[PDB]
């Protein structure tokens, strides 16, 4: 079954795999997480609230005054979208707050509190998100992006090769908290540990570690292992651990009970170790040198004199074991350490300590954090505590306990936010264990190790900044707490949390102006990731390793969709599939796969879940059951793939479609192409602009529905059933009743977005696609919008193509194009321009706005009106006045169009400061958009009322009807006509009521909206009023202008040429474009072959269909050949059929059709070339495809017969007349007489010094001397060269140019005798 | 104010903007000449405001400047009639903003074109190495006449058809005219216009346009050269030469002077190159310049009537590539197994794998290039012939029009194996082809290695712009200032062997630069050359037919020339013809063409192949126990003296290596001689005697260590 819009033009497709998983909605991740964000959620989690009860309750310390906090709650929007982008306001709702204030007595802190209040106070407003997850901050719209940032946490890493020259690899680790201080530890080529905080200078690690109050012989206790010998009254006997025997040789005959068990000399084998255990030999007997080379653990002190024996960390000697064994201490420990096992790290990391007490590392922490200042015990104390031991200074989210906890191989995922002692000592056991072998570094592009914000996350910390600091007030007002003559409105400030917000959606490199010139542009924009932004690596410092993609981004983030020069892997964009973990990770669908059977429910993978577990290969042979008929299958397990059993994986690819994101997953025949201009196209996808008419892709890939559907460009049906009136201007939609909801049941109403503004100065309207008393499905669209075809994306337009080289015209990618191409217009675009003028008021009066100008031309004049502005729809062209400005002195200071840009004018937007009059045309179109408010209001009532109405006749069906008294009398008094004692007259009742509301809502709408209209808007301080204009240009193509295809097949356009010279077939229809045989081999890519023999037998078919169409050939013939068509070959996924139906539909859609056949291919699942060769059978073309072609100039066949076929070109928003620029004698800069550059001023072209280089290359002199002086000084220099240019004459007097006498001069002010010589 | 970026130094004596000044997109045009350029017909409004002011005024059509301003802005009918005449002799500046070569600046005589792009000349593009993917070039304009004189005497095209770094023609022809050129001397055995005679070029061009005959076939046709053998004098000879009809065709475009030969091959991209060589070596610079255009026209001219495409079954992939990937697998599963029994190791597993996945690759590449190369099998007019094919992409590759045969063999056959990020060769090949469809796996790590190379060339780019800017700012003053030092004293100069093939000859090192010690030929008592002469290719030629071997020539390190370079030690401008010229500095040009390709860099024993007899160097030697020669002398090197004389082959021969023969004795080609154990190092003896223990320590200097294997043990 499929829609009827649907059934208007079914789509040829070509795949195998079962589609098991539609597309999901593309446009997800910001909806979810805004809905996140805004939601009153109980118990925080994720959501305002969080940050309130992190911020709340609140009191100025033993205040006795607690300021707590209720509930919070955002009202409508001060507007709503249009009128907003029209006044160019913030989108944005209020934030009204509950807050209860209840202060005690004295001695009463679990007394009652004495005074209790409670307010819905007022703080800050907040912008609100667009249905296409967009954002309006000032009559522009723009987009914020999620950054994939590392995940907070704990991670290790190397550091190995170039470090120290060395060769001996590092070992670093670092704790970064998801808000706090950075912290990190670090060896160093001595073996010895250090820590550093913030990259500040290093220190060693254990000073911190005992400014944990943690004793030395403690410490040494936590990182060591006690080896003990006892004084058996003579060679202090050893209690031996086997599992402390192994990698070592016993420089001594280990022995016991009579029995030698390893002789001097000999190692340790496992031998060995296993008769030491079968034997149970435990004590031994070792030589007194054996123990010199240990060091001792603990202090021992004598009896008779208590002073230290031995300090801890030492090495021993006969000495100081006969000066213990004096003492008579039995019990001599020391740690077992090893080369290999245990370095001995903590032994002289505690060595190099300047000192033991924990005050004193108190002290050098406090000196390091700010060097230069005295050392304070408490200040120092409470320093350490809140740096690492405080919300207020550090903390971690769950992402970053449950990761740290993680890779802590502990068994808790939630825990608390600072750290505990605890934590850092497990941290650095890791971090030993790895430097002796176990464990090992994280790869921190691994995406596990990673981690992907959203605009929520990044708003809420925001908020909690402002709430931080809004707190800082309160309880600073609070410390004069006065006795309940004030409520919580004293306390508060609305400026804080405002403006952070809006200061950080206008300036940031997360919230971008909007890429808004085609739906792909802005999907895409929205679907993107980058790695910048805080906390994000700075673009030019940025690795060649986070460039590059790692194996675990397979589904997660397309490889092929990353911006190309100035940075690339950096801002790599969002997979298909993709969707956000719980944890801010990203979560992957996959198929579930039992013992033998492929489950085709979905199940989703985590990052670090993958590498676990082993998966199947998309593309997988299966038979009607998801049996892998294959017992040898490709499968990637870790990080690499290889062929393994038929059951041994429990996951399956979802689709084909999965491997690349929205960006790429539309260019067909993306296998047989490579990589470098599969990029490079996908990229060009983004920029390409619409057309004046839409062209329905050829060679779809089945994504152009869902990218269709999602992005909003277009008039979807929120629900089905009929449309009732069809207008450019709107449409009205009555409901299916069942689909029409009982109470406020009415019809629904869609505006059509018209000619408006682009972010591109392009041109942006919908227009709808269907007629009158139509049927209409839920959910689907009613009036495409830009590049969008019946609710397809259509991006640029097919064409009649062929490969060649043609007169040399298209050496490197000079594309060919025929006038036939121009002369239909098809490839016509339009922009618009909005040029603004404000009216300041500075000293000696105020910038007027008459249409009184002194010394210009009434021709000048005679197209602007009685005030002095234009009138709309007027031929301007460079140079024209728009608006008379002038300042008073009086001057000409009037609005002109662009140098060197013609257009129309469309509209004049008018506001003004509020306090100030208007002019004729400024009353004029305040009157006009008046009229046109109140219009719209009265029609939407009166057709609401007439729905209301109709429906009360629906009803009166029944319950008294009446047929001559009910068309008596109008519809003032419908419900005064008889009714039995029913719900039916209450329900009448219920309408009557609604009608009231109707007035009254309608009345005070009215009021409202004339207001808001009259009422001045805003503007910034000095302005009295601002003029907007907006110009339309249609440009359609000239030399020069760029265009390419879906290969990444770039290319400049040569010269329009006759439709005469262009080659064509025997039949003599000649081709539109011709481009570069040459492109192919060496920009590696072939899939435009594939696709233009696929489109010349899709266009064979169609021309096949519309003869058949054009002779009376009925349905039948048509019925049977369509059959024919959509069949065609191997397993597929269409298999529709004819026979159901509806004939209508039959010639309807071979209309549709009479202009190709659109052919649907998924990214690797698609038609394979005997399918093309099939369809090519299908079709009356060359199995080959290669058409012989006839010249025009020569009128021959050319040999060696040509391929040509059908090409899907887009055309690129870099419009030659765009690029162009020039000057000659313009303006110079204020700084330096120079001339200025780029375009919006008119500027010159900018000489590097790589040009003055190659300058001085040749021998050419005076060029480059004038060139650099006179074309860029001298008064003399430039005012003779004036002369002699207007005189004839070409020819300099060089003579010096003052700029060196400025220096001579300068210098000769210093204390310097610099000059010429002879 | 004198620190700083602000500081008045690096404020205003820097790269700064231009007026008179333009830039836009550029196009072909390929009827225009390479003497000359395209300029959109705004562009030279704007331009030239003042020239046309003055022009103007000079006519009176209007007195006051700001009338004139009014009637240009009006764009009045008779201004084109001033720009025209403006235009009629006033070169102008084109250039590019990645500014690496000094060819990216260029002087040009504008043609007033309508439209709104800018058309360039094709051949100097690959000079600009700009594609028309849409590169905005900009243009200037000179003012002063003596600039104009610096602009079409110095910077002119006519003037730049060579590069500075060598004297190859910079102005090579670079894709698609090479694809007609190609197509027209190649034959194809038998077609229209196969077998018969002509007696001209002319009536070959008027069988072919007529279609009575084929673009090529072998066929006697009389042809006439103008050799200047003489004493710079032309002597015109004629004779039939057998031919193809295309290749008759081109004869008439080359100048009087050339040869035929020259033209009687496949003509690729380094035998026109060479073409264009010998046209400038012998006829000068404008018959080369109207040679080149005439090629460029006919060139593009057949090419579209070659209709040269492009399809899909154009690509043929070889039935034996299934066979020869089920072999590598069956022996990569083999060998895994063979790991699995304990035999190997997992490296030594992956090393063979990988070696036999190359090897099956290898195969696969020899069956491929076997089925295109000759394809073409067709009867001969009798049964049946093979010939070279006529599949297009064998043309375009063969041609060297693009690509190479790792691309062809990425097109049809196996991409080979690609690496990972941490750079390690991946042991699963990309056993699919483009042709065919690429599975999602291999996929994916090709754009691992494409990824890493793009970052690469980004970082390639920036690092390669650094460095330059650090060559040029280190050589900005030298400068040459005499024309001889009048030093005896200069380097020595000879051919390269790295241990194999000559890498480069004496004739391209030497080229070009003065002797400064006069050639000794082996006449001995002979000066071949005087002793302070310019070598050119004539020169050059001579010696090299004299089996001259090492020549000691000036050099510019050995220049005496006090604040400064003489001449005479610079030897020849490459980018002219004549030697160098006073003044003109050469320190910022060497920088600029030593680091234009920074963007184009990347980020046992032994078999005696030749014939000759055995000559050695630091040689220190003596026979061995068993008859054999070794060498006591560590730096020893073996030369293989040619049946000449010279040494055409050069080996670095270790300590104590094994030679079956010795010094001054014959070698066959392909005997082994130079063979050893790279491993250990000896302690040969150079005398013979009892070994006596002097001053051997048993116990306290060295151990006795006693093998497991025999028995015999060995002092350590
Ligand atoms: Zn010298």
């Amino acid at each position: 079954v499929y829609s009827y819009t649907e059934k208007k033009r079914i789509r040829k497709d070509f795949g195998k795999r079962p589609q098991v998983l539609d597309v999901p909605y593309l446009l997800s991740i910001q909806l979810d997480s805004f809905q996140k964000f805004i939601e009153q959620d109980p118990e925080g989690q994720y959501g305002l609230e969080a940050a309130f009860r992190s911020v709340f309750p609140i009191q100025s310390y033993s205040g006795n005054s607690e300021l707590q906090y209720v509930s919070y709650r955002l009202g409508e929007p001060v507007f709503d979208v249009q009128e907003c982008q029209i006044r160019g306001v913030t989108y944005s709702a209020p934030l009204r707050v509950k807050l209860r204030l209840v202060i005690y007595e004295r001695e009463a802190p679990e007394g009652t509190v004495k005074d209790i209040k409670e307010q819905e106070v007022y703080m800050g407003e907040i912008p609100l998100m667009t249905d296409n997850g967009t954002f309006v901050i000032n009559g522009t719209e723009r987009v914020i992006v999620s950054q994939l940032h590392r995940s907070p946490g704990v991670f290790f890493d190397s550091d190995k090769g170039k470090t120290h020259s060395s060769g001996k690899v590092l070992y670093n680790a670092r704790i970064i908290p998801y808000r706090g201080s950075w912290l990190d530890f670090e060896f160093d080529p001595k073996d010895n540990l250090f820590v550093r905080i913030d990259r500040r200078r290093k220190l060693p690690a254990t000073i911190i570690l005992r400014a944990l109050n943690y004793t030395t012989e403690q410490i040494l206790d936590l990182f060591f292992e006690k080896v003990i010998f006892e004084i058996r009254d003579n060679k202090l006997q050893m209690e031996l651990v086997p599992e402390r025997l192994r990698g070592e040789t016993a420089s001594f005959d280990i022995e016991a009970n009579g029995k030698v068990y390893v002789e001097k000399g000999r190692r340790i084998t496992a031998r060995h170790i296993r008769q030491l255990e079968k034997d149970d030999v435990k004590l031994i007997e070792v030589p007194v040198e054996y123990i010199a080379g240990k060091v001792v653990a603990k202090d021992y002190i004598d009896e008779s004199t208590g002073e230290l024996i031995c300090a801890a960390n030492m090495e021993l000697s006969l000495d100081l074991l006969a000066k213990l064994s004096q003492s008579g201490h039995k019990r001599i420990e020391t740690l077992f350490t090893n080369d290999l096992d245990h370095g001995p790290y903590i032994s002289e990391t505690l060595r190099v300590d300047p000192t033991n007490d924990r005050l004193s590392a108190l002290v050098e922490i406090y000196r390091m954090m700010r060097p230069g200042e005295p050392p304070t015990r408490e200040a120092a104390e409470s320093l350490f505590e809140n740096l690492f031991f405080s919300e207020d200074r550090y903390d971690l989210s769950a992402v970053g306990r449950m990761k740290f906890n993680r890779s802590l191989l502990r068994e808790e995922i939630e825990g608390s936010g600072i750290l505990s002692k605890d934590d850092i000592i497990d941290v650095m056991k890791k971090l030993i264990d790895i430097r002796n072998g176990k464990g090992e570094v994280d790869d921190i592009d691994h995406l596990g190790n990673r981690r992907i914000r959203s605009v929520g996350e990044m708003a809420e910390n925001q908020f909690r900044v402002g709430l931080v600091r809004v707190e800082r007030a309160v309880k600073e007002r609070l410390s004069l707490g006065d006795l309940d003559t004030l409520m919580p409105q004293d306390m508060i400030n609305a400026k804080p949390i405002s403006a952070a917000v809006k200061e950080f959606f206008g300036s940031s490199q997360l919230s971008q102006f909007m890429d808004q010139n085609n739906p792909l542009s802005e999907i895409t924009h929205k679907r993107r990731i980058s790695a910048l932004g805080p906390g994000g690596l700075t673009r030019e410092r940025a690795g060649f390793e986070v460039r590059d993609v790692h194996p675990t981004h397979y589904g997660r983030v397309c490889p092929i969709e990353t911006p190309e020069g100035p940075n690339i892997g950096l801002i790599n964009s969002l997979s298909v599939y993709a969707q956000t973990n719980e944890y801010g990770f990203l979560e992957t669908p996959y198929r579930k796969v039992t013992d033998g059977v492929v489950t085709d429910e979905i199940h989703y993978l985590s990052a670090i879940e993958e590498g676990n577990y082993v998966i199947a290969q998309a593309n997988s042979n299966l038979d009607e059951e998801g049996h892998f008929v294959e017992d040898l299958v490709t499968c990637r397990s870790k990080g690499e793939s290889s062929l393994f059993s038929r059951d041994q994986v429990d996951y399956m690819d979802v689709s084909t479609q999965q491997v690349v994101s929205v960006g790429a997953s539309l260019i067909p025949f993306l296998e047989h192409d490579d990589a470098n201009r599969a990029l490079m196209g996908a990229n060009m996808q983004r920029q390409a602009v619409p057309t004046l008419r839409a062209d329905k892709p050829l060679v779809g890939t089945g994504m152009e529905r869902a990218v269709a559907v999602d992005s909003g460009v277009t008039a979807v049906a929120k629900r089905g059933g009929v449309v009732q009136y069809v207008d450019a201007s709107r449409i009205v939609i009555k409901v299916n009743e069942d689909e029409m909801y009982p109470g406020e049941a009415g019809i629904d109403i869609y505006n059509l977005t018209k000619y408006t503004r682009s972010n591109q100065n392009t041109c942006i309207n919908q227009m709808p696609c269907v007629s009158l008393g139509e049927p209409v499905e839920r959910g689907d669209v009613l009036a495409d919008g830009p590049s969008t075809d019946l609710g397809e994306l259509a991006l640029g337009q097919n064409m009649r193509v062929a490969f060649m080289p043609w007169n040399g015209y298209n050496f490197e990618d000079s594309i060919l194009v025929s006038e036939r191409v121009v002369q239909e217009d098809r490839f016509t675009t339009i922009h618009i321009q909005e040029l603004a003028c404000v009216s300041r008021d500075t000293k000696l009066g105020p910038e007027e706005i008459t249409a009184d100008i002194p010394n210009v031309g009434e021709a000048a004049l005679s197209k602007l009106d009685e005030s002095g502005i234009v009138y709309i729809g007027a031929e301007v062209t460079g140079g024209d006045i728009l608006v008379g400005k002038v300042t008073p002195k009086v001057k000409d200071s009037s609005l002109r169009v662009p140098n060197g840009v013609s257009g129309t004018v469309i509209d004049v937007q008018v506001f003004t400061r509020d306090g100030v009059e208007k002019d004729k045309r400024a009353l004029e179109i305040e009157e006009m958009q008046l009229k046109q408010a109140k219009k719209d209001l009265s029609e939407e009532l009166q057709i609401l009322e007439a729905g209301l109405f109709s429906r009360i006749r629906a009803v009166l069906v029944a319950g008294g009807v009446e047929a001559e008294k009910l068309d008596k009398l109008p519809r003032d008094r419908w419900l005064e006509l008889g009714l039995t004692d029913e719900e039916k007259q209450n329900q009448l009742e219920q309408l009557a009521e609604q009608y009231d509301e109707l007035k009254h809502e309608f009345e005070k709408k009215l009021e409202a909206k004339r207001r808001k209209i009259t009422q001045g808007d805003d503007l910034a301080p000095g302005v009295l009023k601002i003029v907007k204009v907006y110009l339309a240009v249609k440009r359609r193509i000239q030399p020069g202008d760029k265009m390419a295809g879906r290969h990444g097949n770039k290319g400049v356009i040569s010269k329009i040429n006759p439709i005469e010279d262009m080659p064509y077939d025997e039949n003599g229809t000649p081709v539109d474009i011709v481009l570069n045989p040459l492109g192919v081999p060496s920009r590696m890519n072939i899939g435009q072959i594939l696709e233009t023999h696929l489109g010349m037998a899709a266009k064979g078919i169609g021309d096949k269909i519309n003869a058949m169409l054009k002779q009376q050939q009925e349905v039948a013939k048509l019925r049977e050949f369509i059959q024919r068509a959509y069949d065609l070959g191997a397993d597929v996924r269409q298999k529709v059929d004819l026979s159901t139906f509806s004939d209508e539909e039959v010639m309807r859609l071979a209309e549709n059709l009479r202009k190709g056949m659109p052919i649907a291919t998924p990214v690797f699942d698609g038609a394979k070339e005997a399918e093309i060769k099939e369809l090519l059978k299908l079709g009356d073309l060359p199995t080959s495809g290669q058409i012989r072609l006839y010249d025009g100039r020569t009128g021959e066949q050319f040999e060696r017969p040509v391929t040509v076929g059908y090409m899907y070109m887009l055309k690129l928003n870099h419009l030659v007349d765009d690029k162009m620029h020039a000057r000659s004698t313009g303006s110079y800069s204020l700084v330096t007489q120079q001339p200025l550059g780029g375009k919006a001023q008119f500027g010159g072209q900018r000489f590097g010094e790589m040009e003055v280089w190659a300058l001085e290359a040749y021998g050419a002199a005076y060029t480059l001397q004038e060139m650099l002086t006179v074309k860029s000084d001298d008064v003399n220099g430039r005012t003779k060269m004036y002369k002699n240019i207007v005189d004839g004459n070409h020819q300099m007097e060089p003579g010096m140019p003052e700029s060196f006498n400025v220096l001579l001069k300068e210098i000769r002010s210093l204390g310097i005798n610099i000059e010429l010589e002879d | 104010m004198i620190k700083g970026k602000q500081g008045r130094f690096r404020q205003n004596l820097l790269g700064k903007r231009v007026d008179y000044s333009g830039r836009s997109v550029i196009t072909v045009g390929p009827y225009l000449r390479l003497h000359q350029c395209g300029l959109p017909k705004k562009m030279a409004l704007e331009l030239f405001k003042p020239f046309i002011y003055g022009k103007l005024e000079l006519r009176g059509l209007a007195t006051t400047i700001k009338a004139a301003k009014k009637m240009v802005e009006r764009e009045e009918a008779v201004v084109w009639d001033i720009l025209d005449e403006v235009i009629r002799e006033h070169p102008v500046l084109l250039n590019r903003a990645p500014t690496l070569h000094r060819l990216g600046i260029q002087a040009f005589e504008p043609v007033l074109i309508e439209g709104k792009a800018i058309q360039l000349h094709p051949l100097v593009c690959a000079a600009y190495n700009a594609d028309f993917d849409g590169d905005q070039m900009a243009v200037h304009v000179p003012l002063t006449l003596e600039a104009q004189l610096e602009a079409r005497a110095l910077m002119m095209s006519t003037n730049n058809i060579l590069s500075p770094a060598n004297g190859e023609p910079i102005i090579v022809p670079s894709q698609d005219v090479v694809l007609g050129l190609y197509y027209m001397t190649r034959d194809c055995v038998n077609a229209k216009g196969e077998g018969m005679v002509l007696t001209g070029p002319k009536e070959a061009e008027r069988l072919y346009r007529s279609g009575l005959a084929s673009l090529h076939a072998r066929v006697k046709v009389r042809i006439t050269e103008y050799e200047k053998d003489a004493n710079g004098e032309l002597v015109a000879k004629t004779s039939l030469k057998d031919t193809t009809v295309g290749r008759a065709i081109l004869w008439m475009i080359v100048p009087k002077g050339l040869p035929y030969s020259i033209v009687n091959q496949a003509l690729g991209k380094k035998a026109i190159s060479k073409m264009l060589n010998t046209c400038y070596r012998i006829l000068g610079l404008k018959p080369t310049v109207i040679f080149a255009d005439q090629i460029m026209y006919t060139g593009f001219a057949y090419a579209a009537r070659s209709g040269a495409s492009v399809g899909i079954d154009d690509m043929v992939i070889p039935e034996k590539k299934h066979e020869i990937i089920s072999e590598a697998e069956a022996e990569v599963a083999e060998i895994q197994e063979q790991f699995q029994s304990g035999l190997v190791t997992a490296g030594e597993r992956y090393n063979k794998v990988i070696d036999i996945w190359a090897a099956a690759n290898d195969r696969v590449s020899k069956a491929m290039m076997d089925n295109l190369q000759t394809e073409t099998v067709i009867n001969r007019d009798g049964q049946e012939e093979k010939q070279v094919s006529f599949n297009s992409i064998y043309m375009m590759a063969d041609s060297g029009a693009r690509g190479s045969a790792a691309q062809i063999r990425q097109l049809a056959g196996m991409r080979g194996l690609m690496a990972k990020p941490d750079g390690s060769i991946i042991e699963t090949p990309i056993t699919a082809n483009f042709r065919e469809g690429l599975n999602v796996l291999q996929y994916f790590i090709s754009t691992h290695g494409a990824r890493k190379g793009l970052a690469d060339t980004a970082l390639k780019t920036a690092n390669s712009g650094y460095l330059t800017r650090r060559l040029v700012d280190v050589a900005q003053d030298l400068v040459v200032t005499e024309d001889d030092c009048g030093t005896h004293e200069g380097i020595m100069m000879t051919p390269v062997i790295e241990g194999g093939d000559v890498k480069e000859p004496l004739r391209d090192r030497v080229l070009g630069r003065v002797t400064a010690e006069d050639v000794l030929k082996p006449g001995t008592a002979d000066i071949l050359v005087p002793r302070n002469t310019l070598l050119h290719e004539q020169w050059c030629d001579l010696l090299e037919e004299n089996s001259v071997d090492a020549v000691k020539v000036r050099s510019v390190v050995s220049c005496d020339t006090d604040f400064g370079v003489c001449a005479h030690c610079y030897g020849r401008d490459l980018a002219r013809g004549h030697i160098i010229n006073k003044g003109e500095a050469i320190g910022v040009i060497a920088a600029q063409s030593i680091g234009e390709p920074g963007t184009q860099l990347t980020m046992s024993s032994i078999q005696v192949k030749n014939k000759g007899s055995i000559k050695l160097s630091n040689v220190k030697s003596v026979v061995n126990s068993s008859g054999k020669l070794v060498i006591t002398s560590r730096n020893t090197e073996l030369k293989l003296i040619d049946e000449f004389g010279r040494t055409k082959e050069s080996y670095k021969v270790p300590y104590g290596a094994v030679l079956a023969k010795g010094d001054g004795e014959q070698v066959a080609g392909g005997e082994t001689v130079a063979n050893w154990d790279p491993h250990t190092m000896p302690v040969i003896t150079e005398v013979s005697g009892f070994v006596r223990f002097t001053d051997m320590i048993d116990g306290q200097t060295i151990t006795r260590q006693t093998d497991e294997l025999t028995g015999l043990s060995s002092l350590v």
